[PDB]
């Protein structure tokens, strides 16, 4: 059994694409993130995702801009796709000035809050650090 | 290739 | 009947747990790079799960670090398939 | 040349990251319940991911907690399948 | 390659570690029905052609020793692996009968350079447990 | 369907 896909549109594809950090925060810029935001428009244009890019939000404007997405009437999308591209730490997506929770961000597309996209698939994309580990490999 | 988010 | 307000969601994360996710300053991160190529390839093939699961591939295998630097050099990514989803997912 | 030491891990949790599992005093677990009738009935026809996907369904659908206290009445569950995999997984 | 080769000889082990009855000292509730769910696992991956293995109240020493244990088999001839944890649990951990274990120390006995006979093979961990203290209330569709 | 992992 698969997810309704034939919905007037496929739904929107938010992409938060922070590159350059406030002093205060000690991040480095990050180098090549634009070719990956429009990578990703281009990929979801061509699934007929209604694409919305975003660049350099503080972690103000990210919680405001998922709020105010959430609270759209997505009755006649079939999905919602975001996608967040910054550093990070477990857990955590960073704003241009610093951190914010992501469940913070999901809980506002959570299936009481957000009742449009009840039952519909809600995708988050996260190219972020996850921690301070380096996987080492194994030779085969 | 060589740095880390 | 209800359904869980947690249901339906799908965390795509670049790495796993812990770790940190690797960026090339003129392709882009490893993981979207690998990501939209198999989507352009298979999203009129394969569901999306599947798809997914070709990203890990590719990233797994087709990347390593190169750095001058001995502590980052040579390293491993593997990205993590987080699904809270209750049916499959086909973009066709 | 070198696969992550990561890879090829799939972790099949009952539930979201921070929730409570919910089980039957008389039918066990409901995640493990499930897991053995959609593993019985499309082990030999279904790729592991998408048996999973039905396991995540049948819990969130046909499960609801029925308690005395008020504090755990009428609660739902969504497992989470983590998948490190990097290839499909099929049991025949 | 997209797809596991599993027509090795064996399917593979899998383990099921039951924790049904805990120290009083821990605080925590005896797991009722948990026996059922150890039953019908062994009987389903048994259809599967598994080796099942069950470990029944295991402490968190004798939990840790038996994933270091089966780590260090040989795995050769073996597709896959399987791991099926059932016990009260907390996030990021699993519990023995007297007190927690991290579920990262259990998983890493199996990291590709630790147990080289599973490098390349699908291992995988079915857990059974609480991971916090949320309740989903659930929504009316 | 009444108690709690």
């Amino acid at each position: 059994n698969s997810y309704k896909m034939d919905y007037p549109e496929m739904g929107l594809c938010i992409i938060i694409n922070n590159k350059n950090f406030h002093k205060s925060t000690g991040m480095t810029s990050r180098s090549g993130t634009d070719v990956d935001a429009a990578n990703l428009r281009e990929t979801f244009r061509n699934l007929k995702y209604e694409v919305r890019n975003k660049n350099d939000l503080t972690r103000e404007e990210i919680v405001e801009l998922m709020r105010d997405v959430s609270k759209e009437d997505h009755s006649k999308r079939s999905s919602f796709v975001c996608v967040l591209l910054s550093h990070g730490e477990e857990g955590i997506i960073f704003g241009t000035n610093g951190p914010v929770d992501l469940k913070k961000i999901t809980n506002f597309f959570r299936g009481d809050r957000c009742r449009s996209l009840t039952g519909k698939p809600k995708l988050f994309i996260i190219q972020a650090c996850r921690g301070t580990e380096l996987d080492c490999g194994i030779e085969t | 290739v060589d740095p880390v988010d | 009947h209800k359904i869980p307000v947690e249901a339906d969601f799908l965390y795509a994360y670049s790495t796993a747990p812990g770790y940190y996710s690797w960026r090339n300053s003129k392709d882009g991160s490893w993981f979207i790079q690998s990501l939209c190529a198999m989507l352009k390839q298979y999203a009129d093939k394969l569901e999306f799960m599947h798809i997914l699961t070709r990203v890990n591939r590719k990233v797994a295998t087709e990347f390593e670090s190169f750095s001058f630097d001995a502590t980052f050099h040579a390293k491993k990514q593997i990205p993590c398939i987080v699904s809270m989803l209750t049916k499959e997912l086909y973009f066709y």
